[PDB]
């Protein structure tokens, strides 16, 4: 009901999200952010259940936070996405499992960028590009097509427009605007929202 | 219960609780361990104080598991805490790898037992020094695990009264490419040393291990050894 | 000295001596005797009154254990009363368990073991009190046992304890009390509290007396104030 | 009771812990343990206090345990301690890894069991754990590491270091040869037997040395055979040998 | 070295009898019970000019008519005068209502021989609290002033004082006390007393007052407000 | 000695130091009086003060609409044994709906106080009490000691002095029980004065006053409702 | 005979390695005043204690030191009375756990074992005394025949052909030793008589049926059974033929 | 559990554990903080064979809050990481970052606790905490081993606090507070009365109002000394 979509490049990660906060038949919030900083180099991209999102979000957040205070440095992408990974699977079989869909999209200045799909049971996988919510059903067959491994951002861009136009043609739910955000190797940078009127 | 640590340092640094629990193993009746080629040898002072004593009741050479055995110096009444725990452990290790514990993992869960009871609240360290002996590599193992909790792997070594004179002896009469029942003869030769009376098969309890597990031996055959004296 | 703080000590010669300390404050304290005869168990009690301005029946040193059990203090009167409590819960959970009424030999080992308990280690001490267990029972007869501050449990014909223990004893011994009744042997009993008694030494006191026999129903009850002021005025004409 | 505490976690009148400062006494009686950093590697040389006839070696060393992929450490103390302390080691480094899928961070893994023995001297009422500790490894962050932690559960960060027997005396040692980043594990390996040398009583079977390298973008950690240690310690004699010459001929010319 | 609830043969608790010979050592409070307020004073003890005199708060507001003055070891206090205003705060919500100033001062009381070794908690108190308060405040009764000790012992007051010269200043209230003084006079004679038994002279940064009226809540007084107040 | 700091050690004689220490607390304290006639129960007490400008100590405490107490010792060890009191009470009329029987409710405080007389690191209730009640049996004066012994009493006084108050409650305990309410208030007063020095008298400010009986709940009188029973007599 | 610290106090060792606590529990056994013996025979097992009852206020029947832990096995206490009832108490219970637990009556030597294994406990943990008593079982085995099994406050235990507790425990053990060394029979008669001659030698005293109790099992009847007066009067008037 | 009273008064009123973890604090290295008008400076006293960095006394606790202490360094770690998971936690539960006051709050109410639970000694550290609130006041606060915390303009805590703080105590003005660089030089010239060398003996960090904490290296600190001998002689 909520849409996620990430695109790894050769050095960087593109992602995006819907931007509505709904409840039952109303959008009660057009400006939303579905994005959680982790790092200086690392976003956590959270849908899912109503309290569940930002609760498991911010924990995690506040965890990676307390990582950076203690040792001097902050985690990779890559064990920042496996600790996400050890919370979610511990309480999976719990009184308290949270209901997150999740993406991770990193930079490391070893491994390059990284882009880390998650679902709800906790199975993670490192992806070229993925999508989460209804709108990947219409949107994955247009990555599949269009998608090479040197795709340069500016493709990228052009790449999630075609994904995000898709949805206001066939997808029956509203999702006007998107947040729009890519990491390399100096950090996170804000892009312009794709809107349509 | 009490809480604190009743083993603590001296200002020369000493854990003197250990220290006495070494003399109740230094006093206690003499044990013998010979790693032969072959096998490994147990042999221990069984002399009681009178003829009363049902000798066949009560035993100081004791299986472990089907391949593992032991012997100590000092607190019989410690040792058997210590038998108990040896068997409980190499049990648990049995049901997790379907396979016999190697000697060496038998001997340092049971130097944690034993490190356990220096620093635990309420309790006084083991007054004994135990001797096991094992199989398991198609090759024999014997170690000594002392009151602190460490261990350390002998080719031959003695333990309680007489000690440091039955490590001569033994460093003089061994060899490694010694076997088995050469190695009986000079593990009964090395209690010889420090026995006082006649020895007879009654008075000295004999334990070996090979190829074929651990087993005590019979007094018949402890008799057919001390024929040949 | 030294070797004598904690019930978890031995001394050097085998004695634990928390447990001998325990056992002085019963002899510190005032006498107590229990008779057992051929129909039940009699039980008086040398109750020294501190005070005038106390009620009389205060400071009770017979309790009702059980509807069939009675219990004769002597010592420190906490500890007595929290002994009484252990015997009456111990004397209820038998009940609930076997659907009877607790036979008081079992009931005497039960609340012993309780005792000894409290002469094993520094975190408790051990009580100041020895008390006794009077029962009838037509299947068991007439029961009498007598529990100390170490733990022991004896059974007894004559029993007393307290300050004029050993002079309570001999006169008990010119009884005999095998082929006598509770009737009779309440008078015997007065009057040994009465001869026991240092009237110099603790001025005033009260007589009390408990019984459970054949008569009774085998139920352990206080003995009606006639029969008390009998055996109180044959005590009295008795010592003259 | 009262009576019997013997108070292990409390202050003395100076603000100093008593049962701490007693535990380093011991640390002072065990085998002498150097650890020395170099630019290549990183290494432990430690006296042998297990040398008998009799003994039989049934263990790759005595005094060195591997910890992880990464990491080893040696000790000074009481040795059935160090084996508790070597065992949660183990523990903190698998839980580290179970957690991140990387492995533990060098740093990391020392505060973490110092903590622990912070902890016994802060409350609980028990002795402390009469343990020295010499840590040697690599990681991404900042490569070749040398430490050192005390039964207190202090740590610190060495180029080169020494704990138990003579531990004073081979540190100012190590201070007067270590040059700093001009060290490499040969130069390193030469300077560990010049020191043990002195401070000890020098047979390859009464010493034990280990190596951590990097090799292919993999941790190489190894205990050297009892031969190389022979000609370390050969090629030694050769240099006391050769030094003796550059002093009596220089004095005369 | 005997345990923390030994009694002496004198039949008090040495923990307790210690605790009070610490409040003897904590910087000098007094309170005055008026029918017009109740008022509390105390000095700070400035041990250097480094430090800020506005981060030593002597006297606190446990609720907007109920206030709070301590003495003795300060760290020790800042856990019952929490303590107190989760009481109030507790209260209010149940009983939709203030609570009296004797309600909150025992409530505080409670806790007061609430420590020991054996039968605890893991992590209950080892000794009573080394502090003296004195509450000040408006209820149904009117200005009340109450004072406690490390034994729980809780009284109301007229004028009471507390701290290392409180042997003094009582002389001096119990010599000027008159129970239908005002409350500008209760201000002043507490500021004449502590001037008295000060080391350093009294100023606007080295002591704290502040005043509970019907009508008024707690109110602690401003610098150029005690400055106006010292010029008498 | 030795045998002086801990309740689990009995000394020698067979006797219990911290015990006999934990008793003092109840002697340090002011006198109290406790005394009954066959309707009443009436509790009398000597009020503290620190000093002029402070209140007189509260001596006396409601337990329940059917029981009073008055104080003697620790004053916080007095609080934790009334509470205790209180929801002893409390639980026996929610569950019998019927006030707890005093003699009853006096056995409970045995029992409590008994338990750290005999457990390791654990001390006496510092505390000593005298209980006016009224229940089926009528009127009631018990007393509780730090020993955990109780007593059944026709009259009592404990604290500071209290000696001579005790002395006058036993020439006068025959006329006790044939006494009207004033009669035995005016007795009460009497035997508390006695414990006071030959200057100081019972004034308005130091004198408590507690009654329960056959028509009367618990009550307490402090200052102005105690003046109707202090005009009695002058010395 | 060295000391340091805490050793002559608590179960922790002194610097030659005893534990003081523990050989003060061996001396608070000769406290009771009496003297236990056991002989093990060809088909039988008995126990033999002095029962001094000096007060004829006291009920006889109920000062006893032999007791039935189990319908086979019975036993003999000597030492402290409320740690002997007490030690008695847990062999009962053990010995009713094994069988709930194993389906079989409990052996002799393991219920021994048991036994001593809980009082080691005592001689390592600081917070409690060891009990100052000792335990001799007797009973029939299935496989082993009869046997005679003892326990110490140390926590020791052993098997025996027979052997002694008590006061003379050490003149009782070397009557013993001569009496097992000359070659005899070993009848239940024998048996029985050996166990009543070596406490009368020993203590110096011609019995009465009154001034002794005597436990025992065969192999014909294994069930734990207590002699009585006129059972006793039989062995001690065929014994005075002699 | 260990349930023995550690800290128990004393006859005079004394709490000697807490005392005597005063002496640990007063034989630690001398740790000084001066709070500026847009800058807040930590300054510590200072082995060749040593890693520096696995030894530094300047600790951040959060973006905006730094401490640095002086006594046993164990003790230090402990109060550290728990003043670390506290500020997150901070920001889990009300969302809004720590201020200087509030986690000075929390490290003085552990320090009181630990005198005042069973089965634990105090801990034997005293601590200098800065930073800037959110509304950007400049903090400077200290803890000492029995829980008691106060507001400073200037300090100085360990071996010769006593000297330390005299120096201060005439050497704070609004003129040495007045640039960034003034306030740096002022740690330095306390420090150089306890550190006999100076320069290559001294730690130092600074925070500026919107800036992270930084560490100033040991050729920096040569410069600032080398400006110090000027104003010496002129
Ligand atoms: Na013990």
């Amino acid at each position: 009901m909520e849409y996620l979509i990430g695109i790894q490049g050769p050095d960087y990660v593109l992602v995006a999200s819907d931007r509505v906060a709904a409840s039952n038949i109303v959008q009660m919030k057009d400006d939303h952010d579905k994005m959680f900083k982790m790092s200086e180099k690392i976003l956590l991209l959270c849908v899912g259940e109503a309290g569940d999102t930002v609760q498991f979000a911010e924990y995690i957040q506040k965890n990676v936070q307390l990582y950076k205070m203690r040792n001097g440095y902050e985690l990779s992408p890559t064990a920042a996405a496996n600790f996400t990974r050890r919370n979610l699977a511990d309480c999976l079989r719990s009184r308290t499992p949270y209901h997150v869909n999740l993406l991770l999209a990193g930079y490391d200045e070893h491994e390059g960028p990284a882009l880390y799909y998650m679902d709800y049971l906790a199975a993670l996988a490192k992806a070229p590009f993925a999508a989460h919510g209804y709108g990947a059903f219409l949107t994955l067959s247009i990555l599949d097509r269009y998608y090479t491994p040197t795709i340069s951002r500016e493709r990228a861009v052009e790449l999630l427009r075609k994904c995000l136009e898709e949805l206001q043609k066939r997808f029956i739910l509203n999702l006007p605007t998107f947040s729009v955000r890519i990491i390399d190797k100096n950090g996170i940078h804000d892009l312009d929202n794709i809107s349509f009127p | 219960g009490y809480s604190f640590s009743l083993t603590t340092f001296s200002p020369s640094g000493k854990l003197v609780q250990i220290e006495y629990a070494l003399a109740a193993v230094a006093g206690g009746a003499p044990s013998v361990g010979i790693k032969a080629a072959n096998g490994v040898v147990l042999a221990t002072e069984k002399k009681q104080k009178s003829i009363l004593y049902d000798e066949r009741s009560v035993h100081k050479v004791e299986p472990i598991t089907k391949h593992i055995g032991l012997v100590y110096s000092g607190m019989g009444p410690d040792y058997r805490v210590l038998v108990h725990r040896a068997r409980k452990l190499a049990q648990q290790y049995y049901l997790v790898y379907q396979e016999p514990i190697p000697t060496a993992q038998l001997v340092q869960r049971v130097a944690s037992v034993m490190q356990e009871y220096t620093q635990s609240g309420g309790v006084r360290p083991f007054g004994v020094s135990l001797l096991i002996c094992g199989w398991n590599e198609g090759r024999p193992y014997l170690f000594q695990s002392d009151p602190s909790g460490a261990y350390f792997a002998w080719k031959a070594t003695a333990m309680g009264k007489n000690y440091v004179n039955g490590k001569t002896f033994l460093e003089k009469r061994y060899n490694e490419d010694l076997e088995l029942e050469d190695a009986i003869h000079t593990a009964i030769l090395t209690l010889k040393e420090s026995f006082e009376g006649q020895m007879t098969e009654d008075n000295i309890e004999v334990g070996i291990c090979n190829e074929a597990g651990f087993r005590r031996l019979t007094p018949t055959e402890v008799k057919d050894y001390l024929a040949a004296i | 000295t030294g070797y004598d703080l904690s019930a978890s000590t031995f001394s050097p010669d085998g004695r634990v001596f928390q447990v001998e300390y325990a056992m002085k404050a019963v002899e510190n304290s005032s006498t107590a005797i229990g008779i057992r005869c051929k129909d039940g168990v009699v039980f008086g009690v040398e109750k020294l009154v501190l005070s005038k301005l106390y009620e009389e029946g205060s400071n009770k040193r017979l309790f009702n254990v059980d509807r069939h059990v009675g219990m004769a203090v002597a010592g420190l009167l906490a500890d007595a009363r929290s002994l009484a409590d252990i015997a009456r819960e111990e004397a209820s959970n038998f009940r609930s368990n076997f659907g009877y009424n607790i036979p008081l030999k079992h009931l005497a080992d039960r609340v012993a073991m309780y005792v000894h308990a409290y002469t094993l280690y520094s975190a408790v001490r051990p009580f100041g009190c020895s008390f006794m267990l009077g029962s009838y029972s037509v299947n068991d007869g007439a029961q009498l046992y007598m529990i100390d501050p170490s733990g022991v449990s004896y059974g007894y014909w004559g029993c007393a304890i307290g300050k004029a223990r050993q002079a309570a004893k001999t006169e008990i011994e010119k009884l005999q009390m095998k082929e006598m009744t509770c009737r009779d042997i309440v008078k015997e009993v007065a009057k040994i509290i009465y001869i026991v008694h240092d009237e110099v030494k603790d001025k005033a006191f009260e007589l009390e007396l408990s019984w459970v026999g054949e008569l009774t129903n085998g139920r352990h009850e206080i003995v009606p104030k006639d029969i008390r002021e009998e055996a109180e005025k044959y005590a009295k004409e008795s010592l003259k | 009771s009262r009576r019997y505490d013997s108070r292990t976690t409390i202050f003395s009148p100076e603000g100093r812990l008593y049962q701490v400062e007693y535990a380093m006494e011991a640390i002072g009686h065990a085998g002498t343990c150097l650890g020395i950093l170099a630019n290549d590697g990183v290494l432990l040389a430690a006296e042998r206090r297990n040398i008998h006839k009799l003994l039989d070696e049934v263990f790759f060393s005595e005094k060195i345990y591997k910890l992880n992929e990464d990491m080893a450490c040696s000790v000074a103390g009481i040795t059935s301690d160090a084996n508790v302390l070597t065992n949660e080691l183990r523990l903190i480094a698998q839980r580290y890894l179970l957690q991140y899928q990387e492995p533990i961070p060098c740093e990391q893994l020392v505060t973490a069991l110092c903590d622990i023995k912070q902890a016994y001297t802060q409350f609980g009422g028990k002795r402390p754990f009469g343990v020295s500790l010499l840590y040697i490894g690599w990681d991404k962050h900042y490569g070749f590491q040398l430490y050192q932690s005390d039964p207190s559960g202090n740590y610190g960060g060495w180029k080169a270091t020494c704990i138990g027997n003579n531990s004073a005396a081979a540190v100012s040692m190590l201070k007067q040869d270590y040059k700093e980043g001009e060290m490499t594990l040969k130069s390193a390996l030469a300077l560990a037997i010049k020191v043990l040398n002195k401070t000890m009583d020098l047979s390859a079977e009464k010493v034990e040395i280990a190596t951590l390298t990097r090799e292919n973008g993999k941790t190489v950690i190894r205990v050297l055979k009892q031969k190389e240690v022979e000609q370390l310690i050969k090629k030694h004699e050769e240099e006391e040998a050769k030094a003796e010459r550059e002093k009596k001929e220089k004095e005369q010319k | 070295d005997r345990g923390v609830n030994t009694f002496s043969p004198e039949g008090r608790l040495f923990q307790v009898e210690y605790a009070i010979e610490a409040i003897k050592l904590g910087s000098t409070a007094i309170g005055i019970q008026t029918s017009e307020g109740v008022c509390l004073a105390v000095e700070k003890r400035i041990t250097s000019p480094l430090m800020e005199p506005s981060s030593i708060e002597k006297i606190v507001e446990i609720d907007a008519h109920i206030g709070c003055a301590m003495s003795g070891l300060i760290a020790d206090a800042k856990t019952l005068i929490d303590k107190a205003r989760v009481e109030t705060q507790n209260h209010w919500f149940t009983y939709n209502e203030t609570m009296t100033v004797e309600s909150v001062t025992q409530a505080v009381s409670n806790l007061a021989l609430q420590f020991g070794e054996e039968d605890a908690d893991p992590g209950a108190m080892s000794r009573p609290f080394g502090v003296a308060l004195l509450f000040g405040g408006v209820d149904e009764k009117g200005p009340q002033l109450f004072h406690m000790d490390p034994s729980g012992t809780f009284v109301q007051c007229d004028a009471r004082a507390i701290g290392s010269a409180s042997e003094g200043a009582q002389s001096s209230l119990q010599e000027v006390y008159h129970k239908s003084m005002t409350l500008k006079e209760a201000i002043k004679s507490s500021l004449i007393i502590l001037k008295q038994v000060m080391e350093e002279k009294l100023n606007a940064t080295n002591i704290e007052l502040a005043t509970v009226q019907p009508g008024q809540n707690f109110h602690m007084f401003t610098k150029e407000e005690l400055e106006e107040v010292i010029k008498d | 000695n030795q045998y002086d700091n801990d309740v689990t050690v009995w000394s020698p004689q067979g006797r219990i130091h911290q015990i006999e220490y934990a008793m003092e607390a109840v002697k340090q304290g002011s006198a109290t009086v406790g005394l009954k006639s066959k309707t009443h129960a009436v509790l009398v007490a000597l009020k503290r003060a620190q000093s002029e400008l402070a209140a007189h100590q509260k001596k006396i405490l409601h337990v329940d609409n059917h029981i009073g107490i008055s104080i003697a010792g620790l004053t916080a060890d007095a609080r934790l044994l009334c509470n205790f009191m209180r929801q002893e009470c409390l639980d026996s009329r929610f569950v019998f709906d019927r006030p707890l029987p005093v003699s009853r409710l006096v056995s409970l405080i045995g029992s409590k106080t008994q338990i750290p007389t005999q457990r390791y690191g654990r001390r006496p209730y510092g505390v000593g009490l005298l209980i006016a009640g009224y229940d089926d049996m009528g009127p009631h004066i018990f007393q509780t000691c730090p020993s955990a012994n109780y007593f059944d009493c026709r009259a009592m006084s404990i604290g500071a002095r209290s000696q001579s108050a005790r002395t006058y409650l036993e020439r006068h305990m025959s006329e006790f029980m044939e006494c009207n309410l004033n009669e035995l208030v005016k007795h009460g007063l009497r035997a508390l004065r006695e414990t006071l020095p030959a200057e100081q008298d019972l004034t308005t400010k130091n004198v408590s006053i507690g009654i329960v009986g056959k028509d009367l709940e618990f009550t307490i009188y402090d200052d102005d409702d105690v003046s109707p029973f202090l005009e009695g007599l002058e010395e | 005979g060295s000391s340091a610290g805490f050793d002559r106090h608590i179960t922790i060792f002194s610097p030659e390695g005893r534990l003081y606590q523990v050989e003060y529990a061996f001396k608070a056994i000769n406290q009771g005043g009496l003297t236990s013996v056991a002989v093990r025979g060809k088909d039988c097992a008995v126990i033999v204690t002095q029962k001094k009852v000096p007060d004829k206020l006291l009920d006889s029947s109920t000062v006893t030191h032999l007791f039935k832990i189990t319908e086979n096995i019975g036993c003999v206490m000597t030492g402290m009375t409320a740690d002997s009832r007490s030690q008695v108490q847990r062999a009962r219970y053990e010995a009713a756990n094994w069988k709930y637990k194993y389906g079989y009556e409990i052996p002799v030597d393991m219920l021994c074992k048991r036994i001593a294994d809980i009082s080691q406990v005592y001689t390592q943990n600081a917070e409690m005394r060891p009990l100052g008593c000792c335990m001799i079982l007797i009973g029939i085995d299935e496989e082993q025949g009869p046997q005679v099994y003892k326990c110490d406050p140390a926590g020791y235990y052993c098997g025996f052909k027979a052997t002694a507790a008590g006061v003379k425990q050490t003149e009782s053990t070397s009557f013993l030793e001569k009496k097992v060394k000359k070659k005899f029979d070993w009848t239940f008669e024998q048996t029985v008589e050996t166990a009543i001659t070596c406490l009368s030698t020993v203590l110096s005293i011609d019995f009465k049926p009154s001034e002794i109790e005597v436990g025992v099992v065969t192999v014909e009847n294994p069930k734990f059974r207590i002699l009585t007066e006129a059972e006793i009067d039989a062995h001690l008037v065929a014994l005075a033929e002699r | 559990s260990y349930d023995r009273a550690i800290t128990v008064f004393s006859p005079d009123g004394h709490l000697f554990q807490v005392e005597y973890a005063q002496e640990a604090v007063k034989k630690g290295s001398t740790a000084v903080g001066v709070r500026g008008r847009d800058i807040v400076v930590l300054g510590v006293e200072k082995a060749k064979l040593q890693d520096e960095r696995t030894v530094r006394k300047i600790c951040a606790l959060d973006d905006n809050v730094c401490m640095a202490f002086a006594g046993l360094t164990a003790d230090a770690r402990i109060v550290i990481n728990r003043a670390r998971v506290e500020c997150q936690s901070h920001r889990l539960t009300v969302e809004d970052p720590v201020t200087v006051e509030y986690i000075t709050r929390y490290i003085a109410s552990l320090k009181q606790r630990y005198t005042q639970s069973n089965g634990r000694r105090p801990f034997g550290i005293s601590a200098l905490i800065v930073g800037f609130d959110f509304d950007g006041t400049p903090r400077l606060y200290q803890t000492d081993p029995s829980g008691t915390y106060h507001a400073w303009k200037a300090n100085a805590i360990g071996r010769g606090a006593k000297s330390v703080r005299e120096f201060l105590e005439k050497n704070y003005t609004d003129e040495a507070i007045e640039t960034d660089d003034l306030t740096i030089k002022l740690v330095i010239k306390a420090l150089l009365e306890v550190v006999q060398s100076g320069g290559k003996n001294i730690e130092l960090a600074v925070m500026r109002r919107d800036q992270s904490l930084k560490i100033l290296n040991p050729e920096e600190i040569e410069k600032y000394v080398a400006e110090i001998e000027k104003e010496k002689e002129e």
